[PDB]
């Protein structure tokens, strides 16, 4: 047992008897005049322990008893976590417990393509097993619809579960997500962790660890490819800066914490593929001042494999998913990892779409007439390629009407091969709209 | 035909100019923040 | 009992008070109040909520045994009060037994419902493009003299929903002029005015938003709808910065404390739309932030932007150029969107945003007249006229049925024949005509919340007839071709 | 002697006792975690922790080792993966080596050096030709993320099949594993030591990682053997030192860095040198890396390292995306040693190669004479392009450059230059091995060999 000495915002100093001082990052409970969870930070001296509060420190008094758990903040793990809602501390918000803090595996021991089923992703921006994907999109474009899809597909096909982490989320959006998952009936194969903007910086710091720890057990023990959805990862780094200042650390470049790369490094490295199985992290990343040179987004980009840029222009056309094929990229798109054929087709598709985009300005004024015979055909193919990239989503039954379709890698490669060569020049533009396999193209072609 | 060429290059040059200034702006933006804070924290450490 | 050791700059260190609570109300011996923030090893750092001129070393301070609380009720409606809840207007005392704590936890994840109830500001630009729902948080951000307060006042006038205008770091004469504006419109009767002016200490400015929120929460939990306005959080942030620096808390970015984001977070989150189980009341927020040289990238703006559910960025260049309100369409967003719009507005202003996005892209070409094709020329002529409809005079909120008709006119291309400069007068005279003669069309939109095929054909005939009557101000007149 | 911890936090620890403790002495906490005594105060000892400090508390007992910061060295480290301290992470037994070296050691003096006149072949056409690297030289590899900085270093190590020392600082584990895997495939791991201080590790490890890798290399250097060290990268090691300094409450300067951030990189890189004949005549080549932000060479940390190193190889994003891989900007990139670090064969053929391509890029931006230069230049670019993990021998490079420069590819289309190069080398490898053998031995192209090549090319063109 200890006694509270000093309180200054979310920082609390506690006295303990000489040689019974709690270890660092250990959870300490204290009764409010509710139970407040404090986490140890520094050893001031004379058996004084400076701690960071995980909830508001309003109602505390000097001399109040503080109990030592003798371990870091524990959170629930297993199949019971699925279809539930938790906080950073690991308490049920819908009315074994392992520590959140742990080092990642050694790099020598870590094993050195994640088939989604979507044509646009697999071809142009293929995801990685144990890799880090970034979901760029405007306001109300199609982030949640896509995350629900990735849950649905990998849960159904591969059988692996998912874990969502609302790191400084809007509480309103959390309520919207809950109902969205409830209607789709994908709550059962999804775990939810929430540490919204309302809570102090202490929560937003550790909330990411709690959700990650749960995912790590699904990875290690169950032996399955688990999904980790983080929104937003920047807010962890932001929270890191907030606590850093109050702890009394001198700020670094652009007023960030000096241990920015370290804090991020410890989190991101845990999100990795082991020999047994992998964890695929679909992260959202804020870019302050639209400045990619800013330390926060600059450091994050080092950890990441893939990017998916959703554009409003493609959304306005009615192309779902509205992935920007040019802007979006993936590191693993090389002839070594994925073979020469895939690389050849992928780049050739990009070439056609790029030239189409260049001619938009000329077509806007003059039109198709002024273009050459070759360009006329390229524009025709480009438009058909744009519409073929559209696909039915399993999650989007309420939206579209028709059920979703999953397209293997071999089907994807062969399809775009035939399109580039110009074997489907006779078919209409409507035939390519919202279809999976090549059989469904030909079937819809006859009806029209 | 000559205007097309002339104004095309001008537009390409403008694109390049924007990129150079935008970097210079962000350089200054980050620097000004870093510089102000160091002076503020410097004064704080002076007392205690 | 405790004794003051140090005093100055609205701060006081107190000896004693061994079992004092955090954020507890203390009373100095002159009757001035204080707040125990920092409970140190051998002292208690207290911020003074009042004049500290007769607070000295040796003076005796006592405990109240209460965390900050403020009275609430229907009595506050049409009254002007300070953070503590004392009336300044001078219209008797506030008869209300019910009280609420300033610091209260916001509704949980389960204790909320999705926002699907429009809160009509009465401003065409906002309602159409960036709609605000009941329980939503919409930031109003921009430079000085861009029309931030004007939008909030016009919103309050259009509710003629309980209103709570919180003034932080404002000059007295401004708050008086705002009160005068509400009296003229006749919107003061359902409006509470919390005021923490510049003369007041930092403590008042720091508290001002929390007090205004607490007043609104009383209605929220009872199952009634509220609108709160913070004018502005920029000054409240500056006030907290002052307090923290005086208490010797370590500064961060822009000399602000670590929990400057946390300050705004707890405040804004309390604004929400409750579940059906808890009545189903709401509490809409309109926070304000004062940018410097249109710097959105700044620390405090970015903090509030990341909290709120969309932003309405006002620009100086647009305001001066004649676009009033000066809402930048591209940057401004509504996170709720169509959910906080009636079906009538959703249909007409569905592809208004798309047309104007194309217009701004084209705009460059407009100067070079008749050097383009036909399609682009029509878009420019259409776009230019749409801008004139979005323009709106100060202190003139329009009803939702009047807005839908005005937008329907422009979007369908009924103003294409009329000159651009005469669009504003055409709109005004048209609404007057429909108000008088064709009230059934307005009534239909009010009830059904949609524009019927009958109403469409009715409007077309009404427009055509009016065009013939309408005398064009500039040059000759033109009806149709 | 024994001491007790008074204060602890943020990877720093104040210790009571240890009265006769040395400066920069290795201390051992009671959990087995190590530390370094930096600040010896009046009534305390400021120590930086080289490990996790989660189970380091007030009252815990710390002991002296009686040794100033030092790491074991030898032949045992070859084909092993170790941390800064020198503990194996790969899990392939312990490191049997009695010989040790201090981390902080003075670099060779002015008199204890010899001018660099020994080529270190990277096996990359662009580098070897334009910006050559000699034994003892320091060549900076600088550019944005995903420009191919690491790739160049790995290809260099593969081409040595000279002892290699790949130092990884602030790297993800999976990357270091993939680098190790690449060395195993090529079969270059046997003569390669891998020092690894990944992102998870504390700032201390990142700060130390380069100094440990340098110390390992110095053992070979002083014995009169040649070494190549690779820092990947110093940008993160700088950031690590910034963190430490700010935690210790040292006053920040430009870009929130301490005053001795330049001094940090200076002592490290200078230790890389070419010793005199009196001291064996061993070498220790350096390939430091810096990560620029939006191709900002003007930034503080880049400018610091640029001013230290003996030339730079600036990689560009625009060039990389456009297809030029490696994406070395010819105009900006330089070699300070130059022709001295080139064999006579390469010196002759690639004497005015960098100048011609500098003129090409100028002309590209915008006659008969100018048209020919553009057609020539465009084809030269295709030769400079090189696939990943494919180092070419020096004799193969000189022939490929000789082909382009003299204008043997002018008749052939630009797109078919890459295949022409591959098939040509296969022909010469099979039939005319004597030409390659001549260049290997003599290190020069004879007038006979020139006329031989011309006839071989002409005959092949007909067949092609
Ligand atoms: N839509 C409008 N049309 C015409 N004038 C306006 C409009 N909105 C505001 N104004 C005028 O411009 C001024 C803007 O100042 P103010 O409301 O103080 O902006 P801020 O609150 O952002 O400083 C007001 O005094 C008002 O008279
Ligand atoms: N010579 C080359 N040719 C083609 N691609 C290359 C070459 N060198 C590197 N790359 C590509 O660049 C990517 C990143 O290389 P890397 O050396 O890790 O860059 P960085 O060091 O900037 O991260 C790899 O995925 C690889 O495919
Ligand atoms: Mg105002
Ligand atoms: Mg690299």
């Amino acid at each position: 047992a200890g006694r509270v000495v000093r309180i200054t915002g979310p920082v609390v100093d506690v006295e303990f008897p000489r040689g019974s001082v709690p270890e660092l990052f250990n959870a300490l409970h204290a009764e409010i005049t509710k139970t407040l969870t404090l986490e140890v930070a520094q050893h001031l001296g004379d058996s004084l322990v400076r701690c960071i509060s995980m909830q508001p420190t309003d109602g505390l008094v000097r001399g109040v008893e503080v109990t030592d758990t003798g371990a870091s903040i524990s959170v629930p793990v297993g199949d019971g976590v699925k279809g539930h809602v938790f906080n950073a501390l690991g308490d049920c918000l819908d009315d074994e417990h392992w520590s959140i803090h742990r080092k990642p595996p050694a790099f020598s021991d870590l094993e050195p393509m994640l088939e989604t089923g979507l044509k646009v992703v697999d071809l142009l921006t293929p995801y990685v097993r144990g890799g880090k994907i970034a979901l760029f999109g405007g306001a109300g474009v199609g982030k949640t619809v896509l995350i629900q899809e990735m849950i649905n597909r990998i849960a159904r096909n591969f059988g692996g579960t998912s874990v969502f982490a609302g790191v400084g989320e809007r509480t309103r959006e959390g309520n919207d997500l809950w109902v969205e998952l409830a209607d789709a009936n994908v709550l059962k194969d999804t775990a939810l962790v929430f540490g919204q903007m309302d809570e102090p910086p202490g929560t937003r710091m550790r909330v990411a660890l709690s959700a990650l720890t749960m995912a790590e057990f699904f990875r290690d023990e169950q032996g399955q490819d688990v999904l980790l959805f983080i929104d937003n990862i920047f807010r962890f780094t932001q929270a890191g800066s907030e606590v850093s200042t109050l702890l009394g650390r001198m700020p670094s470049a652009v007023g960030y914490q000096p241990t920015l790369a370290d804090e991020m490094g410890e989190l991101q490295e845990r999100i990795t593929s082991t020999r047994g199985r992998s964890i695929t992290s679909m992260q959202a990343v804020y870019v302050p001042a639209d400045d990619y040179t800013d330390p926060a987004p600059a450091t994050t980009f080092a950890h990441l494999d893939a990017t998916t840029e959703l554009s409003r222009a493609v959304f306005s056309k009615g192309i779902f998913p509205a992935v920007d094929p040019l802007a979006s990229s993936s590191t693993i798109l090389d002839p070594a990892i994925v073979g020469d054929e895939h690389y050849r087709v992928a780049q050739e598709v990009i070439r056609i779409l790029q030239r189409y985009k260049d001619l938009q300005d000329i077509i806007a004024i003059l039109g198709i007439d002024e273009l050459s015979e070759e360009d006329k055909q390229l524009v025709n193919r480009a438009r058909r390629i744009e519409r073929f990239l559209s696909q039915n989503m399993m999650a989007a039954e309420q939206f579209t009407g028709q059920p979703g379709s999953t397209v293997p890698l071999k089907e994807t490669i062969e399809a775009f091969d035939k399109l580039t060569k110009g074997e489907f020049d006779h078919l209409p533009e409507q035939a390519f709209f919202l279809i999976g396999g090549l059989d469904d193209l030909a079937k819809k072609a006859e009806s029209l | 035909a000559s205007r097309r060429r002339a104004m095309k290059s001008a537009t390409d040059n403008a694109d390049d100019l924007i990129k150079a200034l935008t970097l210079a702006a962000n350089r200054e933006r980050q620097a000004q923040i870093t510089q102000e804070i160091s002076e503020i924290v410097g004064g704080a450490n002076a007392l205690a | 009992i405790g004794t003051v050791i140090d005093a100055g700059d609205g701060i006081a260190h107190v000896e004693g008070l061994p079992s004092v609570m955090t954020q507890e109300l203390l009373e100095f011996p002159g009757g001035v109040l204080g707040v125990a923030l920092n409970l140190d090893e051998h002292s208690v750092g207290a911020v003074i909520l009042g004049e500290f001129e007769k607070i000295e070393e040796g003076q005796q301070v006592k405990r109240t045994g209460e965390v900050l609380s403020v009275p609430v009720g229907d009595a506050f409606l049409g009254r002007v009060v300070n953070p503590l809840g004392q009336p300044i207007d001078g219209q008797g005392d506030i008869a209300a037994e019910t009280r609420r704590a300033l610091e209260l936890q916001a509704p949980s994840v389960v204790q909320r419902q999705s926002v699907s109830e429009p809160l009509q500001t009465g401003i065409k630009a906002i309602d159409a493009m960036t709609p605000i729902g009941r329980g939503q948080r919409q930031l109003i951000i921009g430079d000085r003299k861009t029309g931030k307060t004007a939008v909030c006042v016009d919103t309050i006038l259009n509710q003629r929903v309980r209103c709570v205008y919180v003034a932080i770091g404002q000059k007295g004469t401004t708050i008086a002029s705002v009160k005068r504006a509400l009296e003229e419109g006749g919107a003061m009767e359902y409006t509470t005015i919390v005021a923490a002016p510049a003369s007041d200490a930092a403590g008042f400015k720091w508290l001002a938003p929390y007090t205004g929120s607490a007043i609104g929460q009383h209605w929220m939990y009872n199952g009634k709808h509220v609108l709160i306005v913070f004018d502005d959080l920029s000054k409240q942030a500056d006030a907290y910065r002052a307090i923290s620096l005086l208490l010797r808390r370590p500064p961060g970015r822009e000399a602000f404390p670590g929990d400057v984001f946390y300050l705004h977070s707890r405040l804004l989150e309390r604004c929400a739309k409750l579940s059906d189980e808890l009545g189903g009341g709401s509490m809409t927020g309109l926070p304000i932030i004062e940018t410097k040289a249109n710097d959105i990238s700044a620390f405090i703006p970015t903090n509030v932007i990341s909290i709120t559910d969309g932003q309405c960025f006002l620009e100086s260049d647009l305001f001066n150029q004649g676009v009033r309100p000066a809402i930048n369409v591209g940057v401004s967003v509504s996170r709720v969107g169509g959910a906080a719009q009636i079906k009538a507005m959703k249909e007409v202003a569905g592809s208004l945003r798309l047309d104007l996005s194309q217009y701004r892209e084209l705009e460059a070409f407009a100067a070079f007249a008749s050097d383009l094709d036909a399609a682009s020329k029509a878009q420019l002529d259409r776009g230019a006229r749409l801008v004139e409809l979005l323009k709106q005079p100060q202190y003139s909120p329009l009803a939702v049925e009047e807005q839908v008709v005005a937008i329907f006119l422009g979007t369908q291309g009924h103003l294409d024949s009329v000159p651009v400069e005469d669009v504003q007068r055409f709109e005004s005279e048209l609404l007057e005509h429909v108000k008088a003669s064709h009230s059934d069309i307005f009534d239909g939109i009010r009830e059904t919340k949609k524009l019927s095929e009958e109403a469409e054909e009715k409007l077309v005939s009404v427009i055509n007839e009016f065009k013939k009557g309408f005398x064009x101000x500039x040059x000759x007149x033109x009806x149709x071709x």
